[PDB]
């Protein structure tokens, strides 16, 4: 299990619901609530969305937001732009004082 | 082990041979000790060689 | 608090009977303290000061 | 506004061992943590360890015991990380990122809080 798992890629057009999952263990996402959630286009920084779960940044649109669901944390999605046909990766809260990815994913607006 | 500027709150690391369940046999381990618990040991001069 | 994350560590030492100590510590060495909020305390030496 | 504007790629053969230097701009350098990842080619992304640029205290990935030492010189503003035992697999566009503040009270080093990047090397294991 290579780090926290992800879909390899999702997609759906505007105005439809999306939610790109990312799950771990009980040694993992479960307990401090920190996930965290980059905005990857080719050639630039993963841009830095959300974080703490919910909350998100400055500079960040707040059509971006996110949730959890004890061994789960879910990038909630709305509005549907250009812009979001990019990669979401993961990032948590790894035991023995580490943290641990994600798979990473693509998404294609249709 | 040492560190320098600003402030460090470190404890030591000393081993110690050990008279295992067997008389005839001993093994080395080691364990973190504070240092209000440690004392050097000998009246000459040693940098190394510790006490409870 | 203590933030440190302690280790148990576990050392056999004579026929049945272990002694323990701390092994390594996990993550970043941090200070032991505690706090207390600064104008309850200027309030409880002052009302004693009234005494 | 902040950067961590990193060196510029070079590379070596495999078995070989490799560099990259983290810089520092215009924030001060001993305040948060600096934390290394990796984006593989054909992967997603990992994480190499994290670095207390004040004390010099460090962790890394367990797969990367032996072989990433993490280290830093806080007046240059720089911070070092050098891969060793190389493969093809270790290829990569390499990041460098300053994670959390640092407080002398709680641990904050392993918040994935990863805000601001370098500007990225690309290090294929040529
Ligand atoms: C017992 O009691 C003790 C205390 O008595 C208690 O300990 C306290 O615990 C608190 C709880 O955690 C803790 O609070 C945190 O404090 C963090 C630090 O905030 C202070 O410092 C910074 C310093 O800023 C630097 O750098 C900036 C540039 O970035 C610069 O502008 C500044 O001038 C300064 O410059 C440095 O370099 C200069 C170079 O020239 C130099 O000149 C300067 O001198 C200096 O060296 C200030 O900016 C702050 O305003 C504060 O003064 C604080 O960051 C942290 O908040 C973050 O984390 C929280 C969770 O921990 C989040 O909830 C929160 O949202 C924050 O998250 C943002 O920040 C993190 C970094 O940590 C970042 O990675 C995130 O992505 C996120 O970014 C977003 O927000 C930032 C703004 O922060 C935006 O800029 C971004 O764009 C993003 O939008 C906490 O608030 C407190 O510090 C601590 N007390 C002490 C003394 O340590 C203890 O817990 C008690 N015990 C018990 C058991 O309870
Ligand atoms: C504070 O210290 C404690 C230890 O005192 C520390 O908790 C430990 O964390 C490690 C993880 O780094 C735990 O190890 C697990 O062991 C089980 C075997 O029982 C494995 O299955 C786990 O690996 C799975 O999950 C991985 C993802 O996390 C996967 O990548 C992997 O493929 C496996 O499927 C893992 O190795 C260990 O059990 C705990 N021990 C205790 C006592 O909690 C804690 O993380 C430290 N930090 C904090 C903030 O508490
Ligand atoms: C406290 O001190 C002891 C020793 O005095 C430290 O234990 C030693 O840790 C090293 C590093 O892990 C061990 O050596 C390594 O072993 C691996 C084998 O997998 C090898 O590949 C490496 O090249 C290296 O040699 C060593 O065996 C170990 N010693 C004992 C007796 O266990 C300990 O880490 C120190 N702890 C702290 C917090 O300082």
């Amino acid at each position: 299990q290579s780090a926290l798992t992800q879909p390899a890629s999702v997609s759906g057009s505007p105005g439809q619901s999306i939610t790109i999952s990312c799950t771990g263990t009980s040694y993992d996402v479960a307990k401090f609530d920190l996930v965290s959630w980059f905005q990857q286009h080719p050639g630039k920084a993963p841009k830095y969305m959300i974080y703490e779960v919910n909350k998100w940044p400055s500079g960040v649109s707040h059509r971006f937001s996110g949730s959890k669901s004890g061994n789960t944390a879910s990038l909630t999605i709305s509005g549907l732009q250009a812009e979001d046909e990019a990669d979401y990766y993961c990032c948590s809260f790894g035991g023995s004082a580490t943290v641990v990815c994600g798979g990473g994913t693509k998404v294609t607006v249709l | 082990a040492t560190v320098k500027n600003g402030t460090v709150e470190e404890m030591k690391n000393c081993s110690f041979n050990t008279t295992t369940e067997i008389r005839d046999k001993e093994k080395k381990e080691y364990a973190l000790f504070y240092k209000p618990d440690i004392v050097p040991l000998s009246e000459t001069n040693n940098t190394s060689e510790y006490r409870l | 608090t203590r933030p440190n994350n302690n280790t148990r560590k576990s050392v056999r030492i004579g026929p049945g009977q272990t002694f323990y100590a701390t092994g390594d510590i996990i993550g970043d060495i941090k200070q032991a303290h505690c706090n207390i909020s600064e104008e309850k305390w200027n309030d409880t030496l002052q009302k004693v000061g009234i005494e | 506004e902040v950067q961590l504007v990193q060196s510029g790629a070079e590379m070596k053969n495999p078995g070989a061992s490799v560099k990259v230097s983290c810089a520092a701009s215009g924030y001060g350098f001993t305040d948060f943590y600096i934390h290394w990842v990796r984006l593989a080619p054909g992967h997603g992304l990992q994480w190499m360890g994290w670095m207390n640029p004040k004390t010099g205290r460090t962790n890394n990935a367990q797969d990367f015991q032996g072989r990433v030492t993490l280290t830093r010189d806080t007046s240059i503003g720089t911070a070092y990380m050098e891969l060793r035992r190389l493969t093809s697999d270790d290829t990569a566009v390499y990041y460098c990122v300053t994670g959390g503040w640092i407080s002398p009270y709680y641990d904050s080093s392993y918040y994935p809080n990863f805000d601001h990047w370098g500007q990225g090397t690309l290090i294929t294991v040529s």
